[PDB]
RNA sequence: UAUACAAUUAUCAUAUUAAAUUGUUAAGUGUUGAUUUAACCAAUAAAAAUAUAAAUAAUUUUUAUUUGUUUUUAAACACCAUUAGGUA
RNA sequence: UAAAUUAUGGUCAAUUGUUAGUAUUCAUAUUAAUUUUUUUAAAUGUUUUAUCAUUUUAUAAAGGUUUAUUUUUGAAAGAUUUUUUGUAUAAAAUUUUAGGAAUAGUUAAUAAUAAUUUAUAAUUUUGAUUAGAUUGUUUUGUUAAUGCUAUUAGAUGGGUGUGGAAAAAUAAAAAAAA
């Protein structure tokens, strides 16, 4: 009565259902918009895909802009944690420490014997990409998932400067992955998607932790702005968590 | 039309922005005063006319004789070369410049702006003399006549004068228009163009020629 | 007391005045309708700091002696004694460049002369004409892409913001001459054609030319009527700057376009390629966003913990859908605007609507 | 007569008056143009 | 100068400057330079309509030069086809063809000129010869 | 025959739609003005006509005053049967208005016309 | 002309005809083309500070 | 103005004829003006614009049953606390107060 | 031009039907014959436009319809920013290429 | 009852590219009385002078702004009433 | 910015009032109509069947609607031993009143939610909603002609919801299972 008779957003024929069987045979119930809740609603990203035998490899290296200090970033990403913690506090072993915050602009697995060829060759080849390429100064608003909602990261949006990474990007993607056959877990012909992982959960955490992050935390923080950063400074990491206290550092370049 | 302020009627020949005279917001003519040279007070000006008739000359070339040196030693002032000529000339029209409206009338009365008429004070020359000579002697300016190498006014004038502009419009005969044409009901005039190379023709233009001289001479009319 | 009156003896022409007997001196708009009473304190420090004195930045001295490093030499030799020859030409390069002084005479020139003449030709000694003249060559000169520069967005802007002013704070003190009223208005509205291509041309200084005059008052739409319809917006189209902007600078252009076989639409190619345009929230959108993405763990509770509520609520659901209007989808009942399809009921038949619209279609 | 009907000086060339109805609706009805909703003529 | 005023062309005051020249009989007329403008002119010149043409490259205008005999002019009338540049007449062939003809004789006298989708300005004879049809511009005799 | 159909060639008329976008009030949804055109046989001569159509941006791109694409779709809600399908022109100026915490565009100062006279003084 | 439609005059039809003339319809410049009396002066009293977010 | 300028169209004559109106016609339509307002003045007219109402609509006073002039038809109905306040209106409009502006006084104006 | 051309009622002056077919796809019409509500008073609707005035496919080059200035093209040329005129150079409203168009090929 | 305005010039009420706005000057007492008016009546009589240049042309002001009604007579003329006053 | 010819081609545009100084489509004309005349309609009982039942037989009652009316094959056609499919309900244009103001079970998101979910909502002066008149987008008359001037009729909510589809309560002129 407050409405349409039938409300449009309730009509739905479900097409992987054979036919006939919802005219005589019998009715199938579902609540059908859980599944059409979309990739905007649900904070979903859709990243570059392994083939399965890349996939089946733990990833050894990334690529990743270093966050200065005194960051817009840093900061708000602190108050995030203040205001989570305080509304659940079982957020705590998911959450990565401000101290790791890193933009990820690749990731890639190198097998320990080839090891050194590797690292120079890759620190030379990004050398020269990024030769042309001045500091960059990138926005940061709204939250996303990767692997299915165990992944919980800050976007990059691209409103700015963003667009010259796309091509700086691409370009090592087009060497490392091309010239010299390294294991990027994508193909090197695609673009990865940049992003600020804040909240992780990994394998062994996942029996006390849960199987998805739960959205009710993050729900109003998905469109929170973390504001502008510009960045000069590239580096291709191992990923050690006791060496330094910060992602171990096998190669450097300055963007000036 | 017989309403005031519409007199002025529904003249196209005209330069304005509009082909009903009488909504012209520029120029508020005169009726008392003006007409004297140009017949009705309606009409353009001398100096600002669109439309020419055939027994009255057209307007002066402005100069602002040295080039005719190649011409006929006793030719005088050619008759449209002129030192001072203005198409942009404001002619003095009370209803514009003295207005009495306003006012009762009398002797003094009205407004008057003095930007039209030239200044026939002594303040101004006085006011500025000075030693430095003028701007002719110290060349000040760039360009020059604005159309660039000018046989009358620039450059030296050779060959003919053609006073009516019968060669000056003209058909070209040919698809180079190299050889142009005039013609009259009765008569035809080919006219050979090629002022650049002093008038040689070339085979091509040669046996075209021969193509616009036996055809206007084999035609009907001429 | 309570609303004005008029009273009209109809013998004579007009009504006697109101009651209340409205403001003595009458309100002076803008081009738009809105009423200002006096300049705003940014605009009333625009005038103040014309009035007492201009000034040229040494940013001209500076550029004119990283270009012509040689004049610049000569004049940096010669200070104080007169000079015959006058190098400091390539400073100047227009009439109107020299504000500093009076008839526009550089500053360099007075170096052998009286130091009385130096007084009278200084700016203390401008009229107001003068003073105006020199604000709007200096801020002309500051935003201006090249020396000769006129016609320009941001020159013709600048101008008209300057001119607009010194009308505005003309007319504050003597009331009526509606010559004027028109003229600022009409120069008020090629003001506001003169910052909308701005910020089609240039957005940055477009912004700081309105936060410098204060002029955020002319930008505004003029009313809800034509605005809805979109006319607001359409001037940028008839000024050609519609397709100006020449994205690749800002906005990656891979998430702005609709797939043409695929017939995807924009958002869905932003989502494959894993990016995301989306405007800057207000709380709002943000607080409704925020409510509606927690339907289903909210749901999953009341379902696991409490089920006797919810078996409740399911009855009333499940009984309802066979009590009611329509029982069953039609062409009638699947009719999404119903009292629009069938206006002929209206009246007589349903009285559930009294009006045979509700939306745009 | 200030309260009425405008009227011509001379006639109109009826040659123009033909061919400034070329786009005219019987013109359109033959190219097509109206879209047929409805039964029409039985 | 207004909302309810007919929206001139070049055409539609070309047109009226020639007829006013023509009944002050002058000898050249100063007249708006545009391509379908100058194609008129050529047209017209064409057909003997008009003594002589030029286009000097001058931006605004060109000049006509008049002609007259027996001592009124060689025009008759000479009109625009449409008073607007919001109104846009087109010519079927048949329409061209009907011009052409007079209760069954043939007749050239009178002459229309039209814009072709190839910009080029043609009479309606030679438009009627190749079999396309035009925008209409105006009419002439 | 207008400038619509000049540039697409629509399955189906008034399928394919370019138009401003006027106001988001309403979460995922945009309503566009869009002109489209009417003939005067009579007169030889067209008008332009203005009509606002919602459509339906997920993702919520769409600012004030963009120069928005529009296609026919599937029946989303009672009155949007419109999707947004490219944005041609975006809006740089509202958006970076935006980002600063403003309104897109600021608020027409009056509203609809009335028969009566508002006295409001101060 | 038939007779019947609108005034019992003619000249009312052509005076309701201008309201459907293609070059006088209504649009952002000329609005309220059929009572622009009733909306005349009716803000003159209305005092709106304009608009200004920004400085 | 709010008034009618003239009753009927007064500039009738030929086209082209070179005056708005001829002196007959004038005459005529000055005699039909003087009638219409020679009956405003005796019946002793009065009408009424208010604030936030119909403009268009006009409240008329002079039927108003305290200022009506006839001692029989039924006046009009308006409003108790408006019709007090157009009563006051009209009468503190009479009297010139100094320091005010001096308007035009007439005997039919109370 | 004359009455008996008023009259559609001719199959001479009337622009024949399979043209409806050519456009939505032949024996296509026996379909919406057999619709439930029909002819009263709507059927569905019959498309017969002489295929040269079609405004899907055709354009500027091929169809008087289109190149009309004032309105269509008018539009369009201050859209993509060619200069333009009431009478130019090039069929349509324009008297020469956008920046765009002259530094791209296309 | 149906059955073809003008568009080159048309006088009553739907304006629109415009340079204005602001100026502290003058005038007044000797003396015994028919001035003004076609004619009446009241009853000191003298007076208020200065500004050009400059403002750029067009494209979304039509709910905005605008077309000889105006504080102060303790200052007159003028006008209206008639010696009482009104208005200026 | 040059003419053209291998010559009438590509199939018909053609206006008829005897007025009364002059200005302005206005009495008396022709064509088309109503005035005007029983040579084209028609009467009731539909029909099978397995028996108190069940199969076949789907748009002429009225009301007054101008952002308005939109749809499938599962019936029949239909072919064949049994299962077999997908496409549909949505829209865009065109919309009347001489003197013109606000409308409302109400928009959009969520969802097989909410007589109190969330929100800065929706329609309107580019003319809304009520209210008058009116049966909407191949049909006529006049005319040399852009025009002017006609076109009927037929879809009027739900309430054990049958049926493929509600079109389901006299009023055919549709052969309805030998
Ligand atoms: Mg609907
Ligand atoms: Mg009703
Ligand atoms: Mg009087
Ligand atoms: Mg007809
Ligand atoms: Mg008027
Ligand atoms: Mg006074
Ligand atoms: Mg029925
Ligand atoms: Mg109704
Ligand atoms: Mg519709
Ligand atoms: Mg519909
Ligand atoms: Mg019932």
């Amino acid at each position: 009565e407050r409405g349409l008779y039938f409300p449009i957003n309730h009509r739905i024929v479900d097409h992987r259902i054979a036919p006939g069987v919802t005219v005589e045979e019998t009715d199938v119930q579902s609540r059908y918009r859980r599944e059409l809740r979309t990739n905007f609603a649900t904070g979903e990203t859709r990243q570059t895909i392994a083939p399965p035998w890349s996939a089946r490899e733990r990833p050894t290296h990334f690529f990743s802009l270093r966050l200065p200090s005194r960051n817009s970033v840093t900061l708000r990403v602190k108050e995030m944690h203040n205001h989570l913690l305080f509304s659940h506090q079982q957020c705590a072993p998911m959450l990565v420490s401000p101290t790791k915050l890193h933009i990820t602009l690749g990731v890639m697995t190198i097998p320990e014997n080839s090891r050194e060829e590797l690292v120079k060759n890759i620190q030379q080849s990004m050398s020269e990409t990024f030769a042309c390429v001045q500091p960059l100064q990138l926005r940061f608003r709204g939250l996303g998932t990767f692997d299915f909602g165990r992944v919980l990261f800050i976007r990059v949006v691209p409103e700015a400067d963003f667009g010259r990474l796309e091509r700086a990007v691409c370009d090592i993607r087009r060497r490392v992955g091309g010239v010299l056959g390294v294991d990027l877990k994508g193909n090197p012909h695609d673009s990865y998607v940049p992003h600020v992982t804040v909240a992780k959960i990994r394998p062994n955490q996942r029996q006390q932790l849960g199987d998805t992050i739960p959205q009710s935390l993050w729900a109003d923080y998905q469109h929170h702005d973390f504001g502008d950063v510009t960045l000069s400074t590239v580096d291709l990491c191992r990923m050690k968590g006791s060496p330094d206290g910060y992602y171990h550092t096998e190669g450097a370049v300055h963007l000036s | 039309a017989n309403h005031p302020n519409r007199q002025s009627g529904i003249q196209f020949l005209t330069h304005y922005n509009t082909h009903q005279r009488f909504r012209v917001n520029k120029d508020y003519i005169d009726y008392m005063h003006w007409g004297k040279e140009q017949g009705q007070a309606r009409l353009p000006h001398r100096h600002q006319r669109v439309a020419f008739d055939f027994n009255d000359q057209l307007h002066p070339t402005r100069i602002g004789y040295a080039w005719f040196a190649s011409q006929d030693p006793t030719f005088g002032h050619h008759p449209d070369l002129s030192s001072s000529f203005d198409p942009n000339y404001r002619v003095f029209s009370h209803p514009e410049h003295w207005n009495k409206m306003f006012t009762k009338r009398r002797p003094g009365e009205g407004d008057i702006d003095l930007s039209v008429l030239p200044s026939r004070s002594l303040l101004g020359p006085l006011m500025a003399h000075s030693d430095t000579k003028g701007i002719p002697y110290f060349k000040v300016d760039n360009r020059g006549h604005s159309n660039g190498r000018v046989p009358g006014v620039n450059a030296p004038f050779f060959g003919e004068f053609d006073q009516k502009m019968m060669q000056a419009m003209s058909r070209p005969l040919n698809a180079n228009r190299t050889i142009t044409g005039n013609d009259g009901r009765f008569s035809k005039t080919i006219m050979i163009n090629e002022p650049q190379c002093n008038q040689a023709l070339s085979a091509k233009t040669a046996s075209e020629l021969s193509k616009e001289i036996d055809k206007a001479t084999n035609a009907v009319y001429s | 007391e309570h609303p004005a009156i008029w009273l009209w003896y109809p013998w004579r022409m007009n009504p006697e005045p109101p009651t209340p007997h409205m403001p003595q001196r009458r309100a002076l708009k803008n081009v738009h309708g809105a009423v200002f009473n006096d300049l705003t304190p940014v605009q009333k420090k625009r005038q103040e700091q014309m009035l007492y004195g201009v000034n040229i930045p040494e940013t001209r001295q500076m550029k004119f002696e990283e270009q012509h490093p040689l004049l610049a030499g000569a004049l940096r030799k010669l200070e104080g004694q007169p000079k015959g020859f006058p190098f400091w030409y390539r400073k100047y390069p227009t009439r109107r460049h020299a504000y500093e002084y009076r008839f526009s005479i550089p500053v360099e020139m007075l170096d052998g002369y009286n130091d009385d003449v130096k007084k009278a030709l200084s700016k203390g000694m401008m009229s107001i004409q003068e003073k105006q003249f020199a604000q709007e060559a200096m801020y002309m000169e500051r935003y201006a892409e090249h020396d000769f520069d006129t016609t320009s967005p941001a020159v013709l802007a600048v101008k008209r913001a300057l001119k607009c002013r010194v009308l505005r704070n003309h007319l504050l003190t003597n009331p009526h001459n509606n010559i004027i009223k028109t003229v600022l208005a009409n120069t008020e509205r090629k003001l506001n054609h003169a910052l909308r291509r701005l910020r089609k041309v240039d957005f940055k200084k477009y912004w700081e030319i309105i936060r410098d005059h204060d002029v955020q008052d002319i930008l505004q739409p003029p009313n809800l009527v034509t605005y809805r319809q979109g006319s607001y917006w359409k001037y940028d189209w008839n000024a050609g700057l519609a397709i100006s902007t020449n994205l690749a600078d800002v906005m990656d252009p891979r998430g702005l376009n609709g797939c043409v076989e695929t017939g995807r639409s924009r958002s869905e190619v932003a989502r494959d390629l894993g990016l995301s345009y989306t405007r800057p929230l207000h709380e709002n959108e943000k607080k409704q966003l925020s409510h509606q993405a927690v339907y289903y763990e909210r749901l999953a509770k009341f379902k696991m913990e409490q089920p006797e509520a919810a078996r409740a609520m399911e009855r009333e659901r499940f009984v309802r859908k066979f009590s009611g209007m329509f029982v069953k989808m039609d062409i009638r009942s699947g009719a999404p605007d119903f009292p629009s399809t069938y206006r002929r009921l209206l009246g007589t038949k349903v009285v559930r609507w009294a009006s045979k619209r509700h939306g745009p279609n | 007569h200030r309260s009425g009907k405008a009227r011509a000086f001379v006639f109109r060339d009826p040659s123009l008056r033909m061919m400034r109805a070329g786009s005219g609706y019987q013109q359109l009805r033959r190219m097509g143009m109206p879209m047929q909703v409805g039964m029409g003529w039985r | 100068r207004r909302r309810e005023e007919n929206l001139y062309t070049p055409i539609y005051d070309f047109c009226h400057r020639i007829r006013e020249a023509t009944e002050q009989r002058k000898r050249f007329v100063v007249v708006p330079s545009t391509i379908e403008t100058r194609g008129c002119a050529r047209v017209m010149h064409d057909h003997g309509l008009v003594a002589g043409f030029r286009d000097f490259h001058n931006d605004r205008a060109f000049a006509v030069e008049l002609k007259y005999f027996q001592g009124d002019s060689t025009i008759n009338v000479i009109e625009p086809c449409s008073y607007d540049g919001r109104t846009e007449f087109e010519w079927s062939p048949k329409m061209m063809r009907r011009l052409l003809n007079t209760h069954g004789i043939h007749n050239r006298l009178v002459v229309y000129i039209c814009r072709t989708a190839d910009n080029r300005i043609i009479d309606h004879i030679h438009a009627v010869k190749e079999n396309i049809g035009g925008r209409g511009l105006m009419m002439v005799h | 025959y207008d400038l619509t159909s000049l540039i697409f060639n629509q399955p189906r008329q008034g399928s394919d739609k370019i138009g401003y976008v006027v106001g988001t009030s309403m979460l995922k949804t945009a309503v566009v003005a869009t002109n489209h055109m009417v003939y005067y046989p009579k007169f030889n001569q067209r008008v332009s006509r203005t009509k606002r159509f919602f459509a339906h941006d997920e993702d919520l791109a769409c600012v004030e005053g963009d120069l928005v694409h529009i296609k026919q779709c599937r029946k989303i809600s009672k009155y949007k049967h419109y999707y947004v399908f490219s944005i041609l022109e975006p809006n740089v100026e509202g958006r970076e208005r935006l980002k600063l915490g403003l309104k897109a565009v600021p608020p027409p100062l009056f509203g609809y016309p009335v028969s009566r006279r508002i006295v409001k003084l101060n | 002309i038939a007779h019947w439609y609108c005034g019992h005059k003619f000249r009312h039809r052509f005076m309701r005809d201008k309201r459907f003339h293609p070059s006088l319809q209504a649009s952002h410049d000329a609005r309220n083309r059929f009572s622009k009396r009733r909306h005349f002066k009716t803000n003159r009293w209305n005092y709106q500070q304009a608009y200004r977010d920004m400085p | 103005r709010w008034a009618a300028k003239f009753y009927g169209q007064v500039t009738f004559g030929p086209r082209n004829y070179p005056y708005p109106s001829s002196r007959w016609l004038a005459r005529r339509f000055q005699m039909k003006k003087h009638r219409i307002i020679k009956r405003f003045r005796f019946r002793r007219y009065k009408l009424a614009a208010v604030a936030n109402l119909p403009f268009a609509k006009m409240i008329r006073v002079g039927m108003l049953p305290e200022l009506k002039s006839s001692k029989t038809k039924r006046g009009d109905v308006v409003d108790p606390t408006l019709s007090g306040q157009l009563v006051s209106a009209v009468k503190n409009t009479g009297e010139k107060r100094k320091g005010q502006r001096t308007r035009p006084k007439s005997k039919y104006q109370v | 031009s004359f009455k008996y051309a008023t009259k559609l009622q001719h199959d001479e002056m009337r622009q024949p039907y399979y043209i409806h077919e050519k456009r939505y796809g032949i024996f296509s019409n026996e379909r919406n014959i057999a619709k439930a509500r029909r002819g009263l008073p709507f059927i569905t609707p019959l498309y017969t436009k002489h295929m040269n005035l079609w405004d899907t496919d055709t354009d500027a080059s091929n169809n008087r319809f289109f190149r009309g200035y004032y309105y269509g093209q008018r539009e369009l040329h201050q859209l993509l920013g060619r200069p333009h005129s009431l009478e130019a150079t090039n069929a349509d409203g324009s008297n020469d290429l956008s920046t765009y168009e002259a530094n791209t090929s296309q």
